[PDB]
């Protein structure tokens, strides 16, 4: 449940099954009216819509905000208990939080 | 008494009103005129397989996509002009007018 330094994205071996399991419309914003060409257009889903007044809008937080809000949230938790939900964050070893 | 009938374009047609055909340009967005088909786009060769038969396509929408060239019997592409939206970032008429 961790982040894993390894791989470009710094997302948990757990996070990448979620992300590879559901499947996207289109990954990205690269569109921007300089793809669709030629057959690559009328054949795609995208540029069928963005030729008739239907656009996307890219939400404000990126993918790789929330990782680390996530990644905060567990160093928090595992480190310090409930206590840094109600105040300033204090340590206390783990197997004396489960007591 | 005489009775006309006649069917509109949907396949090559052969007599037309007297008009006088312009030069072919492409890579450019214009209003164009193919036998009566009128539109406004950009227009590059493409590589759809037509048969001979046929000259015309469509879409989903069903609106044309693509045209067989009257006179040089070749297959172009239609595409609107691009286009997009505008939103205007301003700090308050209070503060500044930038
Ligand atoms: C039926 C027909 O296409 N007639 C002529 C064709 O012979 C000629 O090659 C072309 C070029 O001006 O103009 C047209």
């Amino acid at each position: 449940i961790l982040p894993d330094p390894s791989k470009p994205s710094k997302r948990s071996p757990i996070e990448d099954l979620l992300f590879n399991k559901v499947t996207l419309a289109d990954a990205g914003f690269i569109k921007q009216y300089g793809d669709c060409l030629g057959d690559i257009a009328a054949r795609d889903l995208i540029c069928a819509q963005k030729f008739k007044g239907l656009t996307v809008l890219p939400p404000l937080l990126t993918d790789e905000m929330i990782a680390q809000y996530t990644s905060a949230l567990l160093a928090g938790t595992i480190t310090s208990g409930w206590t840094f939900g109600a105040g300033p964050a204090l340590q206390i070893p783990f197997p004396m939080q489960m007591a | 008494v005489v009775v006309l009938s006649f069917e509109l374009l949907h396949a090559p047609a052969t007599v037309c009103g007297p008009k006088k055909s312009t030069n072919l340009v492409k890579n450019k967005c214009v209003n164009f005129n193919f036998n009566g088909l009128k539109g406004t786009g950009v227009l590059t060769e493409s590589n759809k397989k037509f048969l001979p038969f046929q000259q015309f396509g469509r879409d989903i929408a069903d609106t044309t996509d693509a045209v067989r060239d009257p006179q040089t019997l070749e297959i172009l592409d239609i595409t609107p002009c691009s286009f997009g939206g505008v939103s205007v970032i301003t700090p308050g008429t209070n503060t500044s007018n930038q």
